[PDB]
């Protein structure tokens, strides 16, 4: 299989630089062209700029003498872009990509998952798990509304599942929203009357950004 | 006159063994010929070399044992056809050419002796001169030889040896076997009527040839250029461009060869002194040069490699391709023994790295490597100005073993040659048989 | 540079029907490309040079167009089609995408399962108060919550949030959260959420009372 595997993304402080790492695997990484996209949140594709197999023609985006560095390591199948006094215009998903053609109009061929960059002076915080039961005196319906609250962490992201994994069905997490510079989220699970309090419903939440394995057991109020 | 087809169908390609087995035998001399020739070029131009190893400090001294070293072997060279072969002068193609007409004499006793040894003077004095013109008279003749040494009469067995004989020439001068036996098929066969040159003939001499090649040279090609980038569709009429670059330039250069032999020859009239001074001057130079400005000097092809990969400035590819265009003209239009195939190879390259460097800034676009267009211009002249495009695709194809670069290479050499008829142009080779049987008349 | 503009910037339409999105040049365009990202996938090559597909894409796509003006389309929409699809130009360089377009599921209308949360004595301890509620699987996502602590309207600290259109069920989701400090939120007393969509005229209230 032809892989684009990007990292080495995160959060970097106003004026820093960093360098993105892009690894190639399942095809022959020499004799083609790569390329740079990043997409800015909610934002278009834009293209930064190509290397030619042998490193002998470098392009840029109409922006800046040193801002970015693109360079290829063929021996390393891997591909590199360094971004200097880095900017909160930066901050983006970042996006690896192999060039080809057809009739010789050059298009993006092959794509990695993307790598993100965050651009901001916040500091790095781990998040508060809260338990979310229903009200006191609670409306018991047919099917339940259950949740948990991640509140107060930095940078993006989270990952939220339930009962390890297990309680697939049912399950919305929603958008982040970031306020005086720290995150918060929560995820509703919607189980049967029979599956809770009768079984255990747990939420398994992490924030690898700051070393944050959380399991918050439901149970119910008073 | 339909039965005498059915007849002659019926009896088609049954060569007599006799041919093929002598063509075997042509193909191996000539081989081992081209070794040897090439092993003596080479050994000659190292002597000069170490010369100005032990009389380094000096930088006068230096210059000047240059120029004499060359200028001696270029006399010698000149001298020895002068004298004993004046049809073993210059090229040598169109000779052989002439010979398969019936119509200029092999004189192998004469031309053997004289074109291997004469050669090796002005090969080795580093005048710009190719192997591929001496290796394929050098082999026309000894074709001829096992013809008389054996004594074989008939038609065909006149017509094949000495064909396979300079088939077998050109391959062993280039390792090109599919470029050598073309080059009979397309160029070099009396062009305007039927002829009795067996085929599988010729076949046999460059397999045998090309053998001999291989076993004196292994490990090491002639150009290596590496594998270069593909070509896309709405890429090729950028080649197509440069082919008409090359049809117009090609009979300008034509031209200039012609009358550049008519220019040296108001230089010495006739006289073996003059000439041979002469040409010890112009030898000379090249040993000069080929110290002072390599590039400028030599056989060329060192320089290919570093053209396609794009590793010289515009700039000293500009002074290249004129100084090029200079020395070129200087050394084979003098009337030296040597061509000008081979330094045609590299004035292509030359011209095509340069037309690929403007073509990359002008469109990004279409992400060129320049690499391609020398490959695309390195046939190019030999279409324009010797017109046997298919024989240069498939010498280049041979020699870079890129093939991917077909229809580009293809499509310029069309280009050449369309264009090099459109402006009236003439065949160098048949140009000068020409202009040298109207002198066999008046 | 050349400014590609796709048109239907959001846009939805039922499985098996016709869907047509739209590019634009600033100048003159030659063989535009076209790729399909789903949030959390690598952005996949679609369409290119106009109209050729790729290895995989049905052929219910198709793609078209000349000069200034090209289009992609789906003769048949599938679920699996939900997705943005950029256009790019490389016909000159340097080479531009265009914005985007978002094709989305159409379903039934359907209304919200609205459920309210006492801060959590965890959060409590702590000192924070945020009470949230959760209007979860509906369509169409145009909604409005609105919180009354003790019957009168609060508008100030509350983050709603909505979900991308639903995998299963190609219905939203969207939560509501009201914080305070643990101060303010113990002088009141009932905290009610008012769900105002457009499937009815009377909200979906869900409230709790500390007693």
């Amino acid at each position: 299989e032809v892989r684009l595997l990007e990292s080495g993304g995160g959060l970097v402080q106003p004026g820093g630089s960093l360098k993105l790492s892009c690894a190639a695997s399942g095809f022959d990484y020499s004799r083609y062209w790569m390329s740079w996209v990043r997409q800015a949140p909610g934002k278009g594709l834009k293209w930064i700029g190509e290397i030619n197999p042998v490193s002998s023609t470098i392009n840029y985006t109409p922006s800046l003498k040193d801002k970015f560095i693109i360079s290829r390591d063929n021996a390393k199948d891997t591909l590199y872009l360094q971004i200097s006094k880095v900017r909160s215009e930066d901050t983006a998903l970042y996006y690896c990509a192999r060039l080809y053609y057809g009739y010789g109009y050059w298009y993006f061929d092959v794509w990695g998952a993307g790598t993100t960059v965050t651009v901001s002076s916040a500091k790095t915080t781990p998040p508060s798990v809260y338990p979310l039961a229903p009200g006191s005196a609670a409306a018991a319906a047919s099917m339940v509304t259950l949740g948990c609250l991640v509140k107060g962490y930095f940078p993006e992201p989270v990952t939220v599942t339930w009962n390890s994994g297990s309680l697939a069905a049912g399950v919305h997490t929603f958008p982040a929203v970031l306020q005086a510079a720290l995150y918060t989220l929560s995820s509703s699970v919607t189980v049967p009357s029979s599956s809770w309090p009768s079984e255990t419903v747990t939420c398994n939440v992490a924030h690898p950004a700051s070393s944050t394995k959380v399991d918050k057991k439901i149970v119910p109020r008073a | 006159r339909r039965r005498q087809l059915i007849r002659q169908l019926l009896e088609r390609d049954k060569t007599p063994l006799a041919i093929l087995f002598m063509a075997a035998v042509v193909g191996t001399l000539v081989g081992l010929a081209a070794v040897a020739f090439d092993k003596g070029v080479a050994w000659l131009q190292n002597q000069r070399m170490g010369a100005l190893v032990h009389t380094a400090d000096n930088y006068p001294l230096l210059l000047t044992v240059a120029f004499l070293c060359s200028a001696v072997l270029a006399m010698f060279g000149y001298f020895l056809v002068r004298k004993y072969a004046p049809e073993a002068g210059g090229s040598g193609i169109p000779e052989i050419e002439g010979a398969l007409e019936d119509q200029r004499p092999v004189r192998w006793w004469r031309v053997l002796p004289v074109k291997f040894f004469g050669g090796l003077g002005t090969l080795g004095g580093g005048m710009v001169l190719g192997r591929a013109g001496p290796t394929v008279q050098i082999g026309g003749n000894i074709g001829r030889m096992v013809l008389d040494i054996f004594r074989l009469k008939g038609d065909e067995a006149r017509h094949t040896l000495l064909a396979t004989g300079a088939a077998a020439g050109l391959a062993a001068a280039f390792n090109a076997p599919l470029a050598g036996i073309l080059f009979i098929i397309e160029e070099m066969r009396p062009q305007f009527r039927y002829t009795l040159i067996s085929i599988k003939a010729v076949f046999i001499g460059v397999i045998m040839s090309t053998i001999m090649y291989r076993i004196f040279n292994h490990e090491v090609a002639l150009i290596d250029v590496g594998k270069l980038s593909d070509a896309p569709l709405n890429t090729l009429w950028l080649y197509l461009i440069l082919g008409i670059i090359f049809g117009i330039f090609g009979p300008i250069f034509n031209k200039w060869v012609l009358g550049m032999q008519d220019l040296l020859h108001r230089v010495h009239g006739g006289n073996i002194t003059k000439w041979v001074l002469m040409g010890g001057a112009i030898g000379g130079l090249c040993g000069l040069l080929g110290f002072v400005a390599p590039a400028t000097s030599g056989g060329g092809f060192n320089l290919i490699p570093i053209a396609t990969a794009g590793n010289f400035s515009m700039g000293m590819l500009v002074f290249i391709f004129v100084a090029r265009v200079i020395t070129t003209l200087l050394c084979f239009s003098s009337g030296a023994p040597g061509g000008i195939f081979a330094p045609m190879l590299a004035l292509g390259t030359v011209l095509g790295t340069a037309f690929g460097m403007v073509a990359v800034e002008l469109f990004p676009q279409y992400h060129l490597e320049a690499g391609t267009f020398a490959i695309a211009g390195m046939g190019a002249l030999l279409a324009a100005s010797i017109r046997a495009p298919l024989t240069g695709i498939i010498l280049v194809l041979e020699m870079t073993d890129n093939y991917q670069l077909i229809l580009p290479m293809i499509i310029t050499g069309l280009g050449a040659t369309l264009l090099a008829q459109f402006t009236g142009g003439k065949p160098l080779y048949s140009a000068i048989l020409a202009r040298t049987l109207a002198k066999q008349e008046a | 540079d050349i400014v590609l503009t796709q048109s239907p910037a959001i846009m939805s339409a039922a499985p098996g029907d016709k869907v047509t999105m739209t590019c634009s040049a600033s100048s003159s365009v030659s063989y535009i490309h076209w790729y399909q990202q789903k949030s959390g996938t690598s952005p996949k090559r679609w369409i290119y040079d106009t109209s050729k597909l790729t290895s995989g894409v049905p052929v219910r796509f198709s793609g078209s167009g000349s000069g200034t003006s090209y289009s992609l389309t789906i003769n048949t929409m599938e679920a699996e089609d939900a997705a943005t699809y950029y256009c790019q130009q490389w016909s000159s360089h340097p080479q531009t995408f265009g914005g985007g377009t978002k094709l989305e599921i159409l379903r039934a209308d359907a209304a919200p399962t609205v459920s309210i949360f006492p801060p959590s004595s965890e959060q409590l301890t702590s000192g924070g108060a945020s009470v949230v509620c959760f209007l979860n699987n509906f369509y169409p996502k145009d909604i409005n919550v609105k919180w009354k602590i003790d019957g009168s309207e609060r508008q100030n600290g509350v983050l709603n949030s909505w979900t991308d259109q639903d995998s299963k069920d190609s219905t939203y989701s969207m939560s509501s959260t009201l914080t305070l400090t643990k101060d303010e939120y113990e002088r009141h007393n009932s905290y009610t959420c008012e769900a105002t969509h457009k499937t009815s005229t009377s909200p979906i209230v869900k409230s709790f009372n500390r007693a």
